[PDB]
RNA sequence: AAGGGCACCACCAGGAGUGGAGCCUGCGGCUUAAUUUGACCAACACGGGAAACCUCACCCGGCCCGGACACGGACAGGAUUGACAGAUUGAUAGCUCUUUCUCGAUUCCGUGGGUGGUGGUGCAUGGCCGUUCUUAGUUGGUGGAGCGAUUUGUCUGGUUAAUU
RNA sequence: GUGGCGUUCAGCCACCCGAGAUUGAGCAAUAACAGGUCUGUGAUGCCCUUAGAUGUCCGGGGCUGCACGCGCGCUACACUGACUGGCUCAGCGUGUGCCUACCCUACGCCGGCAGGCGCGGGUAACCCGUUGAACCCCAUUCGUGAUGGGGAUCGGGGAUUGCAAUUAUUCCCCAUGAACGAGGAAUUCCCAGUAAGUGCGGGUCAUAAGCUUGCGUUGAUUAAGUCCCUGCCCUUUGUACACACCGCC
């Protein structure tokens, strides 16, 4: 995958803030809904969590043309060493209500 | 003092018979003049299949159909005492929407 | 299994060694070769080709015909 | 690619451009009512949306 | 306040979300005898509770699986930061619906049993 | 073969027809670079199949990787990504070819191994539907009859649209 | 309820009073089938193919080509009608769409017509809409002539949808005026608001119904039986059948 360092970043931080990110299943479309603000298109965000699933560092689910997507606990740890975090920043899955 | 609208829309008549009911003397107990339950026609939506998932077959159609209850009441309240009045009766069926006076 | 030309073979990049668009003189001498591009987005930045007439630049793609 | 003549066919109207939000399919369409889904799809869900085979 | 949707057209909209969400979330808590939903709609929080069995496995590792489920559903279907919340409750007499025991007839399959 | 009963997808009594003509449309056949294909009472205005493109499989050409991940090379002395012009092309596909610029570790090259598929087999299957079959039909427990397969209950008769 | 027949049982027939003395559908058992669908599916097993790909995209073509055979239909063969003008009544129902661009349309003006340009209303018992639907009805022309029946074929022109209309998208106009005089052997539906005539919605739809699914509208002939034909259900009986009479031999 093509994919430039400043088109990866920008998915993988908004994957890791929230420990979940939802993508629709086609290639063709200008931009991803959610994102929509460093001109990342859907086809990236669909190519860049095939290579976290082959890695174990994320699991999937697709329900009717939505892939979902779930941090294990080996992406959290991943996340902390390639987008170079301090060891104590979580995702808000892990904390934000009791 | 306003002349407020509710409109009431379900798809089961058992479920808003209820919640409508509990609109008029909820409010014939709190002494306001209340004009009744008016019922608008209701609106069956007919989606018709041809059953099969491939062509072959005797030909044999699949007749759906959802019908939708709409009631509405109307109030002579403030918009105040109207609130307490709205939010004891939601019975997820039922979808109250209260509209504005003036309009 | 028509095969009419049988290969239609891929460009490959010439892979040219070095960077050297610069020179060097009288120990220590600034002397570009090529022109810079008058863009915003690489003012001062990139450099415009040298073809048989023309200068190009790659970034913006704008050329000027060197008549 | 390249992105001039990739998805250059223009994706408007007609049945190319219309896919059932289940299966993905363009074929066998129901677009009343805002369904947008295909007629076999449909006889899935047609109780979890909420129609009833009355008569 | 944004745009106003026909009658016929937002019950349509509405109970085809619901049948969305029971066939996803008949993927995700596939093994936890799942059994439907029950999704209460207003114009505030909308709280959409569970019915599966294994409560033990749709709360998480300290609520962790029921706080990534309700994040997938603000950012998929269109909710505001905030708003949705899933619940977890507990259906009695488990064997007496079938949409739990169909899955757990399912695994006794999956696992190698005759 | 005999005795009962039943149904306008059976007839009688009839009504409108169809079979004839023109066109519409679906199949076989022929033809074609292709005329994609499924189905032969229960196939043939059926696949909700009224296809200009898209659908679209099929035919003739041309890009693209949307080949995850692992391993070994290659490599900041730049792995590689784009592109104006001429030519080239159906084409404003930098698709190749000259020409040099640009990109910056994401790729590339091999060995594995995915992945995709309106590809095959409905005689490997699920599901769903049609049909046998719109008629009234089907089964256990205990007891009786039998060596047994099985049978009585589930019936001579009357009655009913109906083991009513 | 009343009368009649019946083992006076289950019931049936007639009759009164009544809106009605059988309104239409929906669901639908066991056991099956090599019935159809892998081209509905991120339902799927094995197999095949994977970069000169059966992946996917783009451009063009094809699915619609025609000595012929067959199936469902539409329009007809006219006077119980075509034509023109006037008159006058419906019922179902849809309508601005997450992606998604594509909504039903009143009224005013321009054009012969299809249509165009302006201004609105309607997310709808609110606006289109009192849905001024067609057949029918009333009056005129026609006059038994392949005729003013029938409108196939075909040329020229004018618009609309669209990125694009040629192999004609549809529509309008003026011309062209073909068989067809009620249908051989066969054969298909149907018994009451039914058959049939007659238009209007919905589905498909950017453009669009000779299709289908619904709706009203005008509204009968015949029959209240039978097992003769085609089959079905139960019982007795015959069998050399069990792949079960398309059997076996
Ligand atoms: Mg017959
Ligand atoms: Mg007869
Ligand atoms: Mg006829
Ligand atoms: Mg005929
Ligand atoms: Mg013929
Ligand atoms: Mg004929
Ligand atoms: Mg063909
Ligand atoms: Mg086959
Ligand atoms: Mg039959
Ligand atoms: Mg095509
Ligand atoms: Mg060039
Ligand atoms: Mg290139
Ligand atoms: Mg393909
Ligand atoms: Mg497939
Ligand atoms: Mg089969
Ligand atoms: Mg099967
Ligand atoms: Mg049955
Ligand atoms: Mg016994
Ligand atoms: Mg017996
Ligand atoms: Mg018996
Ligand atoms: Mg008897
Ligand atoms: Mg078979
Ligand atoms: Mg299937
Ligand atoms: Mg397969
Ligand atoms: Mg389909
Ligand atoms: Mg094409
Ligand atoms: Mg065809
Ligand atoms: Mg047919
Ligand atoms: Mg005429
Ligand atoms: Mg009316
Ligand atoms: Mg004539
Ligand atoms: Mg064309
Ligand atoms: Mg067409
Ligand atoms: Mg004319
Ligand atoms: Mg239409
Ligand atoms: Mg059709
Ligand atoms: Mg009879
Ligand atoms: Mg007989
Ligand atoms: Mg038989
Ligand atoms: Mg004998
Ligand atoms: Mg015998
Ligand atoms: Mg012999
Ligand atoms: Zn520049
Ligand atoms: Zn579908």
């Amino acid at each position: 995958m093509l994919m430039p360092k400043k088109n990866r970043i920008a998915i993988y931080e908004l994957l890791f803030k929230e420990g979940v990110m939802v993508a629709k299943k086609d290639v063709h479309m200008p931009k991803h809904p959610e994102l929509a603000d460093k001109n990342v298109p859907n086809l990236h965000v669909m190519k860049a969590m095939q290579s976290l699933k082959s890695r174990g560092y994320v699991k999937e689910q697709f329900a009717w043309r939505h892939f979902y997507w779930y941090l294990t606990n080996e992406g959290i740890q991943y996340l902390r060493d390639y987008l170079h975090l301090p060891p104590e920043i979580v995702p808000a899955t892990l904390r934000r209500s009791r | 003092i306003h002349r407020i609208r509710i409109t009431l829309t379900s798809r089961n008549v058992k479920s808003l018979e209820k919640v409508c009911a509990d609109l008029i003397r909820g409010a014939k107990e709190k002494n306001l003049k209340v004009k009744g339950p008016v019922r608008m026609p209701t609106k069956t939506l007919r989606i018709t299949t041809r059953k099969t998932p491939c062509g072959e077959g005797s030909k044999t159609w699949d007749r759906f159909q959802m019908r939708i209850h709409k009631r509405l009441i109307d109030l002579h309240s403030p918009s105040e005492i109207v609130k307490q009045i709205t939010s004891i009766s939601i019975e997820p069926g039922v979808e109250v929407e209260v509209t504005i006076a003036d309009a | 299994y028509t095969t009419p030309k049988k290969n239609k073979h891929k460009r490959k990049k010439v892979k040219l060694a070095v960077l050297k668009y610069y020179k060097v003189d009288e120990n220590g001498k600034i002397s570009r070769l090529r022109r810079e591009c008058p863009s915003d987005e690489c003012g001062a930045g990139v450099f415009m080709a040298s073809h048989f007439d023309r200068h190009y630049c790659g970034k913006c793609c704008l050329t000027y015909c060197f008549n | 690619g390249h992105q001039q003549l990739y998805w250059s066919h223009p994706r408007k109207f007609g049945q190319g451009s219309r896919s059932c939000r289940v299966c993905s399919n363009r074929h066998g369409l129901i677009r009343k009512y805002g369904l947008n889904m295909c007629r076999q799809c449909f006889r899935q869900y047609a109780k979890d949306i909420g129609f009833i085979k009355l008569d | 306040m944004a745009v106003q949707i026909s009658k016929k057209r937002k019950f349509v909209a509405d109970g085809i979300f619901k049948a969305e969400l029971n066939e996803f979330l008949t993927r995700e808590l596939a093994e936890d005898g799942y059994s439907g939903v029950e999704v209460r709609v207003t114009p505030t929080r909308t709280e959409i509770i569970i019915l599966a069995t294994r409560t033990q496995n749709v709360l998480g590792e300290k609520g962790r699986r029921i706080r990534e489920l309700t994040a997938v559903v603000q950012k998929r279907f269109g909710f505001p930061e905030g708003s949705v919340e899933l619940y977890a409750e507990k259906v009695a007499t488990r064997g007496l619906c079938a949409i739990a025991q169909a899955e757990s007839l399912r695994y006794k399959l999956l696992g190698g049993l005759a």
